[PDB]
């Protein structure tokens, strides 16, 4: 009657890469089966992962872009998948993927291109979670700005969007 | 010219958050609240606070 599908097509993906231990994957997946047994996890939950471990201000906003990109294939619902692929790349990975990843995050219509709408968007939701945005105090401000010198400083072609390719040199350059 | 170390450098952190500053300790005994919500917080962030 109930089974627990993606028993085979996941373990059969491995066989040569695997960022979680064959004991694990087919752990966090029990784990999704839990919040839901339809393997669909939707923003309303999404959103009370965040809420729960940090009520402190609104971290909303950081719930339902995290959220939105979290799911790669963006039809509304993160299947097990994509959380599982992204719970083992958030933390180790051995390449760049991590600046990739972020990409995605910076980019809401994640049409391979940002957009200084979207990076403020963003910006804009780390600046309304925690307090340590307050000792920023010495130069910076507002997010708005935050993003207007980012751009002009990731981005010296002035094409309104960049890149994942301009987006990572950017980064590098900061080092 | 730029001024664009500090910048990059703590603003990735809050994106992947913090490293601490957050609840006191995790302990077998949450039941009736879902577990992909204490696995991926708790996991994601100790995890990401790694730093190559
Ligand atoms: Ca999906
Ligand atoms: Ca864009
Ligand atoms: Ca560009």
């Amino acid at each position: 009657a109930k089974t627990s599908k993606l028993s085979k097509d996941d373990l059969t993906c491995l066989k040569q890469s695997t960022y979680f231990d064959r004991r694990e994957i087919q752990q966090w997946h029990k784990g999704f089966l839990r919040d839901c047994p339809s393997g669909q996890l939707a923003r309303e939950d999404f959103v009370k992962i965040y809420k729960q471990f940090f009520p402190f201000g609104s971290p909303e906003d950081f719930a339902n872009h995290l959220f939105t990109v979290f799911d790669k294939d963006n039809n509304g619902f993160i299947h097990f998948e994509e959380f599982i692929t992204v719970l083992s790349t958030t933390s180790r990975g051995t390449l760049e993927e991590k600046l990739s990843w972020a990409f995605e995050l910076y980019d809401l219509n994640h049409d391979g291109y940002i957009t200084f709408d979207e990076m403020l968007t963003i910006v804009a939701s780390v600046y309304k979670m925690m307090g340590s945005m307050v000792t920023l105090n010495e130069d910076e401000a507002t997010p708005e700005m935050r993003v207007k010198k980012i751009f002009k400083l990731m981005d010296k072609n002035e094409d309104g969007y960049i890149t994942l390719d301009e987006f990572r040199e950017g980064s590098k350059v900061d080092p | 010219a730029s001024y664009g170390f500090q910048v990059a450098r703590r603003v990735l952190n809050n994106l992947q958050t913090n490293l601490f500053n957050t609840s006191s300790g995790s302990d077998k005994n949450v039941k009736i609240h879902e577990n992909v919500a204490p696995a991926l917080v708790l996991s994601s962030m100790i995890m990401s606070a790694i730093a190559f």
